[PDB]
């Protein structure tokens, strides 16, 4: 589907893994990298693009242990969801004024 | 020689 | 019906004969005319 | 009076090494700016079609334009659809029936193929008459092909200073760098 | 497959990093990357944890 | 430049160091680890300077 | 053949060609003030109205369907 | 069997070939140095006879 | 004032209404002049151009 | 320990010049990553409607069919995107289009000279009727439920004054368009925003006490609404940072080179969103943020 994990570069314990995303670009990648790196648990986080012509995004997460990189992913997206949700309420109020 | 004669931009939201 | 004169610019028709002869001009050059035909396209 | 024959366009160029897809002489066009129609030169090509090339003076040819009373293949009326010639407005693909002539030598009609590379549109089909009083059946036709040349990658653009280069890649507008005023440059040179 | 092996092992570009004319190399980055290296490796460059990790991952991509 | 145990410590990269020049860092890396590792290093440098130059572009102007 | 959409920015300028002509001719002005009153601020927009050869007038009078 | 256009230097010391192509080059740093950029038009065109194991 | 000018009004007027008198920008005429002058002097000369003399 | 609550507490908005056509709101205490993500989503991803799949019944005008089709496609409509549905694109053409997934436009203009023309007149309107073809000539002949739904929403161009083509006597044009939803990235014709850029709030760090007429000439370098003069002590000072474009004109003068560093704050984005007539800038901005939220939610929900 849209998201997949790379068993080639995964770790045995799952504390380090890399994910590939379809139909994405810097737009989602930079924001998601920021949000994930906000989490102090993860050790290494970053996004990569195979080739600009292809609409593929590759994201790699290496935690400091005790947390599955998959969990660190869904933790980031939920924070991202709230992050793009607070602005709506904050922006809506300023419209009322 | 006579020099070339002379001729006798807002931020966003302004 | 078609085949504008391109000299006097008058629509006409052919009869397998004297395609040169523009009845008003006689000019030996004739020019075809676009008709009502569907032409699909892409706006890109 | 050169203004009566203008050519080229003013482009918002940026002397910047940003994408990295241009080191020697390549250049990058803004993809949206292309989609706006940044440069849309077109090719007009005409060729002469006739059947008197083998005809001699005193021997009228058994073959002439049109087609009928035969078992000619159907679907030719897709674009080869009229008593004499194809429609002006049509999208000729490769091998499409350019023109049909009924032949009595074979007692059946034969057609002329496209025999080209790029699919094109018919721009103008005109009827040419013999200079002499050779009324006959007008076995001489000239048609014009319209070819749309949208600028793809590798198409040589240039300035007025010999800084010729090729279109490296249609860089997407969002990924294109922007300025304080919000303008996104269309032409990038290294 | 014989020609495949010849190209991949004898005619491949990596095997030809040098030139028999004088033994000097012929392959490398040219102008944009040279300027980028000059600017990046200068002492006036500093990168936070985010920038450093992002550059390293984008440059490496170990999954490949 | 002064490498030491696979670590840059002084100087900056250049055309002489990497690109097409003799006795460069990439040349020595070839000499040590074979041609394959040198080719991978050149590819990685090309990727890095491309990503880096996008972050901070390089440009020449009339002021220069 | 007035460019309908701004090439670089994207501000619609096709409608503004006739208005620019009227503002230039009927009222005595200069091009800068004419574009200002027309409502163009960035030169990415100002191009397609400051410089546009109207090759439809010269290119159009060669009509084939009307007697000369 | 002639001076410079002879059968040797035209059909024996050089020949036209199958499964070949020619085009222009667009630089692309985003590819590995030991790799080449093959458009999809070539991909459906050039084929390789490979046995089924 | 200005060193150059677009002359948009002149260009549009000329496009709409081609001149019925001497054409504008005469320099083009006296840029193709040599060929026209040669071909005219071939017949438009003091005595049968040059063809009659030849 | 950065957190959602900390971000909410620190984040604030300042709408400056909201308008039915243009917006100039500010973003404060947010990261360039999210700011640029919003910019890109607004420019590309925000859906809109524009004409494509144009069908020509007849054309003889000087302008070519391809050029005319592209020109028509590059038109801003008025219908809101949230009234139409996407097309599967893998269907037969008859099934490819319905009432609620596309709209239909017709032009069918004919031009002929009007005999009543003043002598010595060059105006095409007087010389011939239908001399020019405008956007408003485009109709929106509906189908099925569209008649009921668009009763208060007549599909009209966002700019009916644009010049599609010019005609002549004996010159006729007849076509038929099919506008669908766009995704922007597919083609710039689907761009609900003319431009959705942003600029970081300029920062001016005055070090020396700038006083006297030398302060006045320092006032001159910047735009007029930026620098202020302290009447209390004849001191130059910053009055409004947003009023300044990044000009660096002071850097040219040697006296002020050491007296000020032209910095720039890193968490103050001066958004500036123009728009076509399809939607208002506030509406498209809300669409963009909701699109980002939907992207995140879909990415979370899709398993690996
Ligand atoms: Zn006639
Ligand atoms: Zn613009």
């Amino acid at each position: 589907e849209k998201i997949k994990l790379l068993t080639q570069a995964t770790s045995e314990d799952g504390t380090s893994a890399s994910f590939q995303i379809v139909e994405e670009d810097h737009t989602l990648g930079n924001a998601l990298r920021y949000v994930i790196m906000k989490n102090p648990d993860v050790e290494f986080c970053g996004y990569s693009i195979p080739h600009p012509s292809e609409n593929l995004l590759n994201i790699r997460i290496q935690t400091y242990g005790e947390t599955t990189a998959v969990d660190a992913l869904q933790k980031g997206l939920k924070d991202l969801m709230d992050l793009c949700d607070v602005v709506e309420s904050k922006f809506t109020e300023k419209i009322k004024s | 020689r006579k020099d070339v004669p002379k001729v006798e931009h807002f931020a966003t939201g302004y | 019906l078609k085949y504008i004169c391109a000299e006097c610019s008058s629509k006409l028709s052919l009869s397998r004969t004297d395609a040169v002869r523009c009845k008003d001009c006689g000019h030996r050059i004739l020019l075809k005319a676009r008709t009502k035909r569907l032409v699909q396209f892409e706006a890109r | 009076g050169m203004d009566n024959f203008p050519n080229g366009f003013n482009a918002v160029v940026a002397v910047i090494s940003y994408t990295g897809y241009d080191m020697d002489d390549a250049m990058i066009i803004n993809k949206s700016a292309d989609e706006r129609g940044f440069g849309y030169g077109t090719m007009y090509k005409t060729e002469k079609v006739d059947l008197a090339l083998n005809r001699n003076r005193g021997d009228p040819i058994t073959q002439h334009f049109g087609f009928g009373n035969d078992e000619w293949p159907k679907e030719w009326l897709e674009k080869l659809d009229e008593d004499g010639l194809p429609y002006i407005g049509t999208y000729v693909e490769e091998g499409d029936p350019i023109c049909a002539y009924f032949d009595d030598t074979l007692n059946k009609t034969k057609i002329k193929t496209y025999h080209s590379s790029e699919p094109a549109y018919i721009e103008e089909v005109n009827l040419i008459g013999d200079e002499s009083n050779k009324f006959q059946e007008l076995q001489t036709v000239s048609i014009k092909y319209r070819i749309r040349r949208t600028p793809q990658i590798g198409d040589k653009f240039s300035s007025r200073h010999g800084q010729k280069g090729v279109c490296s890649r249609k860089w997407p507008t969002i990924d294109m760098p922007f300025s304080e005023t919000g303008i996104q440059p269309d032409i990038i040179i290294n | 497959e014989n020609a495949r092996a010849e190209a991949l092992n004898l005619a491949n570009t990596d095997s030809q990093y040098l030139t028999p004319t004088s033994g000097s190399p012929v392959r490398g980055l040219i102008q944009d990357h040279i300027s980028a290296g000059v600017w990046l490796t200068s002492k006036d460059s500093f990168f936070t944890r985010e920038q450093y990790q992002q550059y390293i991952y984008g440059c490496i991509r170990p999954e490949d | 430049v002064l490498f030491k145990d696979g670590a840059l410590l002084c100087g900056i990269l250049d055309k002489s160091q990497y690109g097409a020049s003799k006795y460069g860092i990439v040349h020595s890396l070839h000499e040590v680890y074979g041609p394959e590792v040198a080719a991978k290093v050149l590819s990685v440098l090309g990727r890095l300077f491309t990503n880096y130059i996008t972050a901070t572009a390089f440009t020449c102007g009339m002021d220069d | 053949i007035v460019p309908v959409r701004c090439f670089s920015c994207g501000k619609v300028v096709g409608d503004k060609w006739e208005s620019y002509l009227n503002l230039l001719q009927e009222d005595e002005l200069d091009e800068g003030t004419a574009l200002s009153r027309l409502g163009l601020k960035r030169y990415c927009c100002r191009r397609m109205i400051l410089t546009h050869v109207d090759l439809i007038e010269k290119f159009l009078r060669y009509n084939p369907l009307e007697k000369r | 069997l002639e001076k410079k256009e002879g059968l040797f230097r035209k059909h024996m010391m050089g020949k036209r070939v199958n499964y070949a192509a020619r085009s222009v080059i667009s630089p692309d740093p985003n590819i590995e140095t030991n790799e080449i950029g093959v458009p999809p038009v070539f991909a459906v065109k050039l084929t390789y006879p490979e046995p089924v194991t | 004032a200005r060193t150059a000018d677009f002359r948009t009004l002149e260009r549009e007027s000329r496009f709409i209404n081609p001149p019925k008198d001497k054409s504008a920008f005469p320099l083009l005429q006296e840029a193709v002049q040599p060929h026209i002058g040669s071909f005219n002097a071939l017949t438009e000369g003091p005595d049968g151009g040059l063809l009659n003399l030849g | 320990e950065w957190n959602v609550e900390k971000f909410k507490k620190d984040f604030e908005v300042n709408i400056s010049s909201l308008d039915a056509r243009e917006a100039n709101f500010d973003l404060i205490n947010i990261d360039t990553s999210i700011a640029n993500a919003f910019r890109r989503i607004m420019i590309s991803e925000v859906p809109s409607v524009a004409a494509e799949y144009v069908y020509f019944f007849n054309n003889t005008s000087v302008i070519q069919d391809e050029v005319l089709a592209h020109r028509i496609g590059l038109v801003p409509l008025k219908v809101d995107p949230d009234m139409l549905t996407w097309v599967d694109s893998n269907l037969p053409d008859d099934e490819k289009f319905t009432d609620e997934n596309t709209i239909v436009l017709s032009l069918n203009v004919k031009c002929t000279r009007n005999p009543d023309a003043p002598k010595g007149s060059t105006d095409p309107k007087e010389l011939y009727n239908n001399a020019h073809v405008y956007a408003r000539d485009l109709k929106f002949e509906p189908q099925g439920r569209q008649s009921t739904t668009f009763a208060d929403c007549p599909v009209v161009p966002a700019d009916p004054d644009i010049l599609l083509a010019k005609l002549r006597p004996g010159q006729e044009i007849s076509l038929k368009a099919h506008c669908i939803l766009g995704i922007g990235g597919d083609h710039a014709k689907f761009s609900p925003v003319s431009t959705a850029s942003y600029r970081l709030l300029p920062q001016i760090n005055i070090l020396q006490p700038i006083k006297g007429e030398s302060a006045r000439r320092f006032q001159k370098c910047f735009p007029p609404g930026v620098i202020g003069i302290d009447e209390g002590s004849d001191e130059a000072y910053v009055k409004d940072a947003r009023k300044d474009t990044v000009s660096r004109e002071v850097l040219r003068y040697e006296e002020f080179a050491d007296k000020v560093k032209l910095g720039r704050v890193r968490n103050h984005f001066i958004f500036n969103v123009e728009s076509a007539g399809a939607m208002t800038p506030e509406e498209i901005f809300f669409k963009s943020v909701r699109i980002l939220k939907n992207k995140a939610e879909y990415l979370k929900n899709c398993p690996i």
